């Protein structure tokens, strides 16, 4: 919307690029905001559609997550990097509401920029947003609903299906619902003296393309992606109480410390010194084999020198794997991770307490890839999910689709209070802020009234991607929510409405409780706070100064 | 300007149209590659070689296609190959037609893609039940039944003339690798090829075929009962991890250094002679000093061997790889070797190791092939990998699906009957699936030179009344039944064709906009 | 004397004053060492 550029003044000189001041900066900030905003508008909601990006090497990426889309876009505009880093902050902390926080923060900038031309001061505009946000949080606490009279895991099953919507797994969300709920409950641990916490990424995601996505098997235990060192080793361990050895010590021919220079005056010493180099490693592996360990995990590669004794003893060898993957194996099976093998005494020894326990250790071949399936852990339970699709590019989307579903369920068990989703909160916050600021009024009434209509961009965008009539659905959301705000808590009726609406599939207003769509209260909070700081930082900028690189 | 973006942005309905047109062109090239009369496609690689095959997997692999949507069709080739290995051409043709036939709408009806996706998920579930009902189980222990089953993938290839000989090579190769459930893998099957010769003279021989001649002239090239021992360590003098740096004060110490190097290697040779092996195989290079003490005791020396061949030799003779010479024992020495011989061929020498054939570890075997040139060998090798993969599905899945296009047409008839009973808004996407399933048997008619209008009209009518085994004849282009046609195909091949094609179509329907050249 | 430690992410409302020394550096954990020690004596090692 910027034409004629700007006239360079000779009385004002600065090294580097020219300095632009006035309304041109806020016009370019909104122009740069709507550039990244229109990308995530079509990807929002179950009726939304994602976009594709070319990496210039021929490979592409198909994902519905707004964080990955903005991460792949490198924005040269200074204020444009705020919304890009806002999506990376959203999925890292809460893990949900990534597309919504970008659209909400975009509408806050579009409406506030139009208010600046109204001559109201930006700090008064910011004050209107912060005062309205303080009361909006109090309204979120009033609409909280604690799960009660629910049968089994249906509470977590219905909430997990909300995050599965808008993504390729939404059609299969019925089958994938039981896999995600059972995945985070198996990794359940205890910390902070009684506080329940869950690990992130602890559930392994394996990519094997074949069969169908509905046939994906849920392994009752951890699965590790690695290839066996020697093909002569058994791929299946029969019998219970399988001992797993988690070790960071590789078995290889190793050079002595660089600060040592061997000087020998006799040729006869060349036989014993060369033999002892391999003999030192033999002392460590000999005590491990005598302990009866069936599977020995190793962080670093193992040369064929020590792999001979593993074949005779029927011990399965392992080579380089991720360091963070071997930690949860020892904790689940009861083993203790050993970075360097040593004892309190000055003599080397091996204790049986460092060996894990499980039901069995088997290696299953999915397509042409081979992975180890560890089932029936002893000390702590674990889980893994093997995603199946038509091509590897669909598996890349299902990984982020599964990772986003784990973050929503993780925040669900931390706070028992949940709020209805599907544009119900955004429609409820509009009317609550309409009656607000009417008592104070004065100048701040206009800035607060625009903040209420700014949250309407979320429910209106959902109806556009569905190829339906938006004004018909928006008029209904304002009809039920408006008249019920004054209700007195007896004679019932009344507030029984306003708790539901905006169903994109059938285009009708239906109850979200019977539908099953719900959202955690953690995803709603901190989303407007992060979107506010992104709006305040950009709105306060009168002048942008660019310096040419050296 | 802003970031990396804009240029020409394709938005609206034309972004999905560009995805349908580009993906449709992928199946149009290999459209003539389906059927027994299918032609061949010659490919030109940047390396300077030549690839001539009718298999859609190898055709779409070497061809470089630059397009966001069209590359997704290229990835579907390795989905059918790595999971099964048969039907790669059928999946691309089916998935290419589904996107065009099942979703022409949104150009006209303006139907949302997810609404179509919800109908494709219900159509995939019903399509699997139809295949299960038309599938008749077959005995896996019948040798005569497995021969006609392997010829299914052979009928569309060039080896159909040798199909009587080819079924003998594929049956003995899969049965040997099969280990007792009955899990086999092609990593132990050897693809090694012999240039020239007669195809009828090619036979599967147990053991590993080595290209290396014996090292010393006095090494026996004929042994009745060879005893093989595998050594990973080289017979040369190991320098060590750290430098020795001998300080020699007196002139007598330097001669002892070179004297021990002869005695140190001799010490490792004396430990080998304890088990008196007839054939010694070393993974790394061997010194000319170590071969003398091994020749005196009767041992045989060979050239350095790759790690891939060491695993196959240990399976044939039952030997165990022994790195440490001092730990070598008689228990790890390979036995039960039928014959050891070396035949002269102008290109290279060839060493033969025969198995005594008489539970334990799975046996390994190599497939010898005599072609007319170097490129003909690579074509039959791809034909054997497709033919031997058929025997893997019947062993794990005894169910046997109808072939000759009868599987896809049987689903199209059942979907048309349930389309009118379903009604609703999903009737159009659900009924459009039956139109995409009948394109595969329609291709068989176009390649045969018949009239697809009159043949497919009588095919649907005779399918309900006559039987579910009615299909299109490849050679005569007539209406025949698969019962008298004598050739069938496993169900795993048909299940992978329906699942992969539908699951891939749902990915392209969700595409909104396309942005190219963002960054690396 | 006042030490202001910066941490990426979060909100401004989360800013609060600590009653003791805040360690900007993080532990090793490569060997699986305890990250929480109750009633412990903090030492300083100037050697290696």
């Amino acid at each position: 919307m910027s034409q004629l550029f700007n006239n360079s003044r000779s009385d004002t000189l600065f090294l580097g690029g020219e300095k632009i001041s006035g309304d041109d900066i806020r016009n370019q900030n909104v122009l740069a905001t709507m550039a990244v905003a229109n990308v995530v508008k079509s990807s929002l909601g179950p009726v939304g559609l994602d976009k594709m990006l070319v990496d210039d090497i021929g490979d592409f990426t198909v994902t519905n997550d707004g964080a990955t889309i903005l991460s792949l876009l490198d924005v040269q505009h200074p204020a444009g990097k705020i919304l890009v880093e806002l999506a990376q902050q959203q999925d890292r902390e809460i893990g949900d509401g990534t597309t919504s926080v970008v659209i909400i923060a975009s509408e806050l900038l579009k409406r506030a920029n139009e208010l600046v031309k109204n001559k109201i001061h930006p700090t008064t505009i910011i004050t209107g947003f912060r005062v309205a946000l303080r009361e909006a949080i109090r309204f979120i606490n009033e609409v909280l609903s604690t799960s009660v009279d629910t049968l089994g895991k249906e509470t977590l099953i219905n909430i997990a299906k909300t995050s599965m919507s808008s993504k390729i797994i939404g059609a299969d969300s019925d089958f994938f619902s039981n896999m995600v709920v059972d995945a985070l409950l198996a990794v359940k641990t205890q910390n902070s003296k009684g506080e329940i916490k869950y690990p992130v990424k602890a559930v392994n995601v394996l990519k094997a393309h074949g069969k169908s996505a509905t046939e994906s098997l849920l392994v009752p235990g951890y699965a590790l992606n690695c290839t066996v060192a020697s093909q002569a080793m058994p791929k299946r361990i029969a019998g219970g109480n399988v001992k797993i050895a988690c070790l960071d010590l590789n078995l290889q021919k190793a050079r002595m410390a660089m600060g040592v220079q061997i000087n020998i005056d006799d040729p006869e010493q060349l036989e014993q010194i060369r033999k002892r180099e391999a003999g030192i490693v033999l002392e460590r592996v000999k005590k491990i084999i005598d302990a009866g360990a069936q599977v020995v995990l190793t962080t670093k590669g193992i040369d064929d020198l020590c792999l001979k004794e593993f074949v005779e003893a029927k011990i399965m060898g392992v080579r380089r794997c991720k360091k963070e993957d071997l930690r949860r194996i020892a904790r689940a099976t009861g083993a203790t991770l050993v970075s360097s093998m040593s004892n309190l005494e000055g003599e080397e020894t091996f204790e049986s307490s460092y060996l894990g326990l499980c039901d069995e250790v088997v290696q299953a071949k999915f397509s042409d890839d081979e992975c180890i399936l560890i089932k029936g852990t002893s000390k702590h339970s674990s889980s893994s999910i093997i995603l199946r699709g038509a091509n590897d590019y669909s598996l890349d989307e299902m990984e982020r689709s599964l990772h986003d579903s784990l973050s929503v369920v993780k925040r669900t068990l931390e706070s028992g209070n949940v709020v209805p989703g599907g544009g119900c909160v955004e429609a409820a916050l509009n009317i609550y802020l309409d009656n607000f600021a009417t008592t104070v009024g004065s100048r701040e009434q206009l800035a607060i009234a625009e903040f209420a209509a700014a949250l309407l961009i979320i429910p209106k965008t959902l109806a556009v991607n569905a190829a339906k009539d938006s004004s018909e659905l928006v008029a209904k959301l304002r009809s039920y929510h408006a008249a019920s705000q004054m209700a007195k808590p007896e004679d019932v009726k009344r507030r029984s409405y306003r708790n539901y609406g905006l169903d994109l599939i059938r285009g009708k207003i239906v109850d979200e409780i019977h539908a099953g769509v719900l959202e955690p209260t953690i995803s709603k909070v901190k989303s407007l706070k992060s979107a506010l700081e992104a709006c305040v930082a950009i709105l306060r900028i009168d002048t942008m100064i660019t310096v040419d690189p050296e | 300007v802003f970031m990396n973006a804009s240029q020409e942005r394709t938005t609206g309905r034309q972004a999905q149209i560009s995805n349908i047109t580009a993906a449709k062109a992928v199946a149009d090239v290999i459209r003539t590659c389906l059927g027994p009369k299918a032609m061949l496609k010659m490919l030109l690689d940047p390396m300077g070689g030549l690839v001539l095959t009718n298999d859609g997997h190898a055709i779409l692999r070497e061809i470089d296609v630059a397009h966001p949507a069209a590359k997704s069709m290229l990835e579907l080739s390795r989905t059918q190959d790595e999971e099964v290995g048969d039907g790669t051409t059928t999946v691309i043709i089916l998935a290419g037609e589904i996107l065009a036939q099942c979703a022409p709408y949104l150009i006209e009806k303006n139907i949302h893609p997810v609404i179509i996706i919800q109908a494709l998920k219900k159509a995939l579930t019903d399509a699997l039940e139809v295949i299960k009902q038309v599938s008749k189980p077959v005995d896996v222990e019948n040798d005569a039944a497995m021969k006609k089953l392997i010829q299914a993938s052979i009928g569309t290839k060039y080896v159909i003339h040798w199909s009587e000989k080819m079924c003998e090579l594929a049956l003995d190769a899969v049965k040997t690798v099969r280990k007792d459930f009955e899990i086999d893998i092609k990593r132990y099957v050897r693809v090694e090829k012999i240039p020239g010769g007669d195809v009828l003279d090619s036979r599967v021989l147990k053991g590993v075929l080595l290209n290396k001649d014996v090292v010393h002239p006095k090494m026996s090239r004929h042994i009745e009962n060879p005893r093989v021992v595998l050594l990973d360590c080289p017979l040369e003098y190991k320098k060590g991890e750290s430098q020795t740096n001998i300080e020699i004060e007196k002139e007598e110490d330097w001669n002892r250094i070179l004297q021990i190097e002869e005695e140190q290697v001799q010490l490792m040779c004396e430990q080998i002679l304890a088990v008196r092996p007839t054939l010694v195989i070393t993974e790394k290079g061997v010194s000319d000093l170590a071969q003398h003490y091994l020749l005196k005791g009767g041992c045989s020396v060979l050239r350095r061997v790759k790690k891939s061949d060491n695993n196959r030799i240990a399976r044939v003779t039952g030997a165990t790889i022994v790195n440490r010479v001092e730990d070598l024992k008689e228990s790890d020495v390979g036995t039960n070797c039928g014959l050891f011989k070396v035949e002269m061929i102008g290109d290279e020498y060839f060493s033969f190791l025969d198995n005594c054939k008489e539970s334990g570890l799975q046996k390994a075997c190599t497939i010898m092939l005599r072609g007319g040139s170097k490129d003909i060998l690579n074509e039959i090798d791809r034909n054997l990998q497709d033919a031997m993969a058929v025997a893997r599905n019947v062993m794990l899945s005894p169910s046997l699906s109808p072939g000759g296009g009868a599987t896809e047409m049987a689903v199209s008839v059942k979907l048309a009957e349930k389309a009118k009973q379903l009604e609703g808004i999903q009737q159009w996407p659900y009924q459009a699936v039956a139109d995409a399933m009948e394109c595969i048997p329609r291709t068989l008619i176009q390649n045969a030179g018949g009239d697809p209008i009159r043949l497919l009209s009588q095919l649907r009518a005779k399918h309900a009344q006559g039987n579910f085994t009615t299909g299109i004849d490849g050679d005569k282009g007539k209406i025949v039944d698969m019962v008298s046609y004598g050739i069938w195909e496993p169900e795993v091949i048909k299940q992978q064709s329906v699942k992969t094609a539908i699951e891939s179509a749902c990915l392209l329907l969700r595409v909104d906009d396309i942005v190219s050249g963002v960054r690396k | 004397d006042i030490r202001l430690v910066k941490k990426v992410g979060g909100t401004i409302d989360d800013t609060e004053m600590i009653d003791g020394v805040v360690l900007t550096q993080t532990a090793i954990k490569s060997a699986g060492g305890p990250t929480r020690k109750e009633k412990a004596k903090i030492g300083l090692i100037q050697f290696q």
